[PDB]
DNA sequence: ATCGATGTATATATCTGACACGTGCCTGGAGACTAGGGAGTAATCCCCTTGGCGGTTAAAACGCGGGGGACAGCGCGTACGTGCGTTTAAGCGGTGCTAGAGCTGTCTACGACCAATTGAGCGGCCTCGGCACCGGGATTCTGA
DNA sequence: TCAGAATCCCGGTGCCGAGGCCGCTCAATTGGTCGTAGACAGCTCTAGCACCGCTTAAACGCACGTACGCGCTGTCCCCCGCGTTTTAACCGCCAAGGGGATTACTCCCTAGTCTCCAGGCACGTGTCAGATATATACATCGAT
């Protein structure tokens, strides 16, 4: 058979709100990290814990804003999610002007 | 190493938040948002690390960045 | 006491087929002489190279009687050589090859259908020794003291006591057991019925046994295997499908399993299902 | 060298209320920090609240009136009860 | 003993330290350490209760950052409390909105 | 007799308030509001004008603030129109109860 | 002297004022009774923490500064009226 | 000179910053420079501020700045706004803004 | 009793940057709030830098680090650079 | 387009009270001296962060079908806006009383600080029992 | 309907918090001894509350119209699902050495204290920046 488009991305949504794993892959969002840090200050060095540290909290974020885009797009009475909604929800939060 | 982020990546975080069905555009307004994110905490992390006269980013400091930022974070110290 | 019956070993290794889960009445008592109740009464099994060796006890215990010996016999379905189809097996399928020029001597053996049916319910998603432990504890809990045997088909249920059965470690299965009991009693034609499905075509059997509660796909492949006499079955163990993936392997579920039996038929012959049972008790 | 901790007093309170239960060291850090973060808090509001009035001590009232403002509404009334009844028994044996 | 005295479990002493060497106040009461401990050890029993009865409800002996995050954000007060931090390993409450589930 | 088409004196009223800076709440009523509201929580308590007059304030301006949000939402969902269910959203996304 | 119902005092057209300082041109007829609940709670959450503050120091008159101090604890730091 | 700003060559009272850094207990002891470095960064933002906010007065033709002028100032800067993002200034008011939808057509 | 405020100095810096401008009551009570506002976040972050470090003494380098944590952009290289300069004048006499 | 009504910004003049300026003085800031310990500096240690290699294999990348969700048009009817007349009560200015906010005097009960004592608690293995997960001769149940 | 999940229990892994001894810090107690913070008692007089009358700006109620929010239909394109190919993440393991933490020592900077005195605060005054009021010239919206 072929499962109906949609059904798949809910049971997805199951999965991986039950589960408590890291979502990004370690090494290119530590490589991520390294390649930000290096422009404030050069050859830094990072304790393991804080690049885990730092993939939590930023998995966290995403998590929060995401959930907020996807409230935004079910006002604007869609299910896809696009660009203006992730504006718009970091517009009301304040992280823009 | 933005352009690492990968697609099915962005894809997970957003299943996670209860998201459906995702544009296209999507994917670069993440890496942007995160890049973001990314930069306002470690520019903090590397202050607390040049003021204590250190060169290694302690998890510690990385834990005082994000409180100061008002988004506290529990299991790393405090 | 010592009793012999000729048979070469080469056609059945007595010693190594009884555990293999085929039969869950079957444990050791002495040493290298497997102690097990069929025909209501208690027999020990061992052998040697030239016959093989079948004792019963009568304390006026000398020997066993031509009956009993020829009923035991059939059981093992000896009257078959079972050794020659080596010949046919090594130059049909490669892997059995292997297993050909390994080892000898594994047959299928002819239990009631109602045991049969019973124990492979017992079986489901379970491992031999616990199937073991369970049939002694189902058996000593309901089933007459003869060992204990097997209780009638109206007997192994009751009045809603069904939750007797969770007591003695049957867990999920209970349901199973209870349902399928009382079904086979008020809807179908009790042993005169499951002779039928022993005098009905492959396809037939499989549709008749697969329609009751507690049995699926692969517990009545068996049932077809052994006990109703139907040689050409494949049941699919998980034994037998890890053992297909890392044999040969073309594309689990009842599709799926339709075409590795069909698969499997095809490549090892009329008589795949004794073919089986060698590849199965090489793990 | 020697690490201040609350994984001990916490693991008592654990067995007090859970006898059966037991903790995970993971969460037994995110149990000390938390409770490190709650301390932080009210330390530093009964420290702004002894500013404001010009006090230079911090008391018992201190505590009470900074748990009365950053914890929600039944959390603080608990707590406040736990508190006066914890001071009152302490001070009964002098 | 000042923890034995007043009846609590969390101690006294380092409390009084803290609030000492933390440079919080000139000076510090003695009644200070005492109920702010009371209110410590309060809190830590409640979030303590609701996580094991949450790790219960799961059918697990042991307290993970699982069982804190849910006890955390199925209470209506601890949320209030607890609502701007982040629990790592925490994950997120099942919540699928309404308007997306099959018709 | 004249009579402007809908949306004009709405716009020149935007321009207005958005040009002079007094206080748009009446001052008795919100001081009786404030009034009745700390009657909750202790007795006949005594407020300075002062007091009543930051609370006015700090009210109005965040009254507006969340009128803005509402008005981000309504436009973002293609209405002109405020309505309830904006400002839910507003209040949701922002943190608020 | 005992109080009740003011919260209505809060009128219609205040509401549309306030909105038209923030940029709305065309309001319904719901946001009314959504917009004072609002504000209820937005009120009552502020005066708690003013009233608690009062009570601290023994008074019994909310000064200005009890509010400025419950409004900035609360993350809405206000300017101009003291401190 | 006796005064510590004249010697640093600020506006803002060294002294009384000292004072207060010692007295609201913010640590056990307070370094000599700290006070200057703290004073001039007061000062700084002060100049700012009110540079800005004459800037505003003057485009407004008033002479005087009043909290307007301040609101002005502090909104229409992009860094500033950031550092009192979450600041009201009483009889502040706000930036003129109309949203493109809204205007008419 | 005797009250003081920063209303003197903010007038002060008023009339070296704008001459012929002047500024009213309650716009210098906003500025004097301001201004106590970011003493208390500098004062404060200072603080907690030194209680991290273990050290006991508010020294220049806690308030240059709370000022750069604090202020943002340009704000905080040309207030770093005013400090430093108001710094090393008040310790060359 | 053109013309008319209403609104807005711009000119000019008067009066006022809010802010700039001046004067007194007192209390908080500056100068001078002692001291002691907090911070700077040098050496040492070891651990933990960077770096590398091989494989395996899980996840990412790419291509294609097509299903449905986004988006654009159109219609409609009622909810909202604008405007007018009517009614409420907020704002202003006075008059009067007193609760209590703010300050002063004191003296004692509390906390800071010290010396001498010990056990609560931290770090280190060690031995667990115990917890969590998987797997077993699958079948049934449930939803797409 | 053909995929995915759940069911009972026994046995086997594998990790891993929980005592447990042990040794020992060091800091938490116990007992004294002082200095002063503030609790209490008063006393002053600010300002908060109550009410009273008057004016008029603001809020209410209602009428009429239109425009826009909602619903429906149609197009069509672009994300989801699936399969196949590709790549680099992860795991394990091993090496090098950079620097973060410790310890000891030393000294110079801050705290504490005691004298003075002048800079800022409180009060009083004057005057001009702006609020109010009258006059009107241009702008924009709606009808035509």
């Amino acid at each position: 058979h072929r499962y109906r488009p949609g059904t798949v991305a809910l049971r997805e949504i199951r999965r991986y709100q039950k589960s408590t794993e890291l979502l990004i892959r370690k090494l290119p969002f530590q490589r991520l990290v390294r390649e930000i840090a290096q422009d404030f200050k050069t050859d830094l060095r990072f304790q393991s814990a804080a690049i885990g540290a730092l993939q939590e909290a930023s998995e966290a974020y995403l998590v929060g804003l995401f959930e907020d885009t996807n409230l935004c797009a079910i006002h604007a009475k869609r299910v896809t999610i696009m660009p203006k909604d992730i504006q718009l929800a970091r517009r009301i939060r304040g992280e823009r002007a | 190493n933005i352009q690492g982020i990968t697609k099915p990546a962005i894809r997970r975080l957003a299943r996670r938040g209860g998201v459906k069905r995702i544009s296209g555009l999507i994917y670069e307004e993440t890496r942007g948002v995160l890049k973001v994110f990314l930069e306002n905490v470690i520019r903090d992390a590397v202050t607390y690390t040049e003021h204590a006269k250190r060169k290694t980013v302690t998890a510690m400091d990385v834990v005082y960045a994000l409180k100061r930022q008002g988004r506290t974070l529990y299991g790393f110290g405090g | 006491l010592w009793a012999s019956i000729p048979c070469p070993r080469s056609e059945l290794r007595l010693d190594l087929v009884l555990p293999s889960g085929q039969s869950f009445r079957w444990r050791e008592q002495s040493p290298a002489h497997w102690s097990g109740v069929l025909a209501d009464q208690v027999w020990t099994l061992t052998q040697t190279e030239e016959q093989l060796h079948c004792t019963v006890y009568r304390s006026q215990a000398s020997r066993p009687t031509p009956d009993e010996l020829e009923a035991v016999r059939k059981y093992f379905q000896l009257d078959v050589t079972l050794a020659q189809l080596y010949h046919h097996w090594g130059s049909v399928d490669s892997h059995f090859q292997e297993v050909a020029q390994k080892f000898q001597g594994v047959r299928l053996l002819r239990q009631d259908p109602i045991e049969c049916l019973f124990s492979f319910i017992c079986s489901s998603n379970n491992n031999i020794a616990r199937i073991t432990g369970m049939v002694e504890r189902l058996c000593q809990a309901f089933g007459p003291r003869l060992y204990h045997g097997f209780p009638s088909l109206q007997a192994l249920a009751g009045p809603e006591v069904e939750a007797h059965l969770r007591k003695l470690g049957l867990g999920y299965r209970a349901r199973y057991v209870s349902a399928s009991a009382r079904a086979i009693l008020e809807e179908q034609g009790g042993l005169a019925w499951l002779q039928q499905l022993r005098e009905s075509s492959y396809e037939e059997a499989h549709k008749a046994l697969c329609i009751l509660p507690g049995v699926g796909t692969q517990v009545a492949d068996c049932i077809c295997l052994m006990a109703l006499d139907k040689p050409q079955a494949v049941p699919v163990d998980v034994h037998m499908w890890h053992i297909a993936q890392r044999d040969y392997s073309w594309h689990p579920s009842p599709q799926t399993n339709k075409e590795l039996g069909n698969f499997f038929r095809s490549l090892w012959g009329p008589y795949a299902g004794w073919a089986q049972a060698v590849l199965f008790s090489a793990d | 060298s020697r690490k201040e901790s609350y994984s001990v007093y916490v693991y008592k309170v654990l067995k007090q209320v859970h006898p059966d239960t037991g903790i995970s060291s993971k969460a037994m850090g995110i149990m000390n920090s938390f409770v490190n973060d709650i301390f932080e808090r009210i330390a530093g509001e009964a420290s702004r609240l002894a500013h404001y009035n010009k006090r230079s001590t911090i008391t018992s009232r201190e505590i009470q009136t900074a748990v009365r403002l950053l914890l929600p509404g039944e959390l603080a009334k608990h707590a406040v009860s736990e508190g006066t009844k914890a001071v009152t028994k302490y001070t009964s044996s002098k | 003993s000042r923890s034995s005295r007043a009846g609590l479990q969390f101690p006294v002493g380092r409390v009084h330290r803290l609030l000492r060497k933390g440079n919080y106040a000139e000076r510090v009461g003695a009644g200070a350490p005492v109920y702010l401990a009371a209110v410590l050890e309060y809190l830590t029993a409640e979030i303590l209760e609701l996580a094991g009865n949450a790790a219960r409800d799961n059918k697990k002996t042991r307290i993970i950052p699982r069982h804190l995050q849910l006890a955390i954000r199925n209470d209506e007060e601890l949320n209030k409390l607890l609502g701007r931090v982040t629990i790592a390993q925490g994950g997120v409450l099942p919540n699928i909105q309404a308007v997306l589930l099959p018709k």
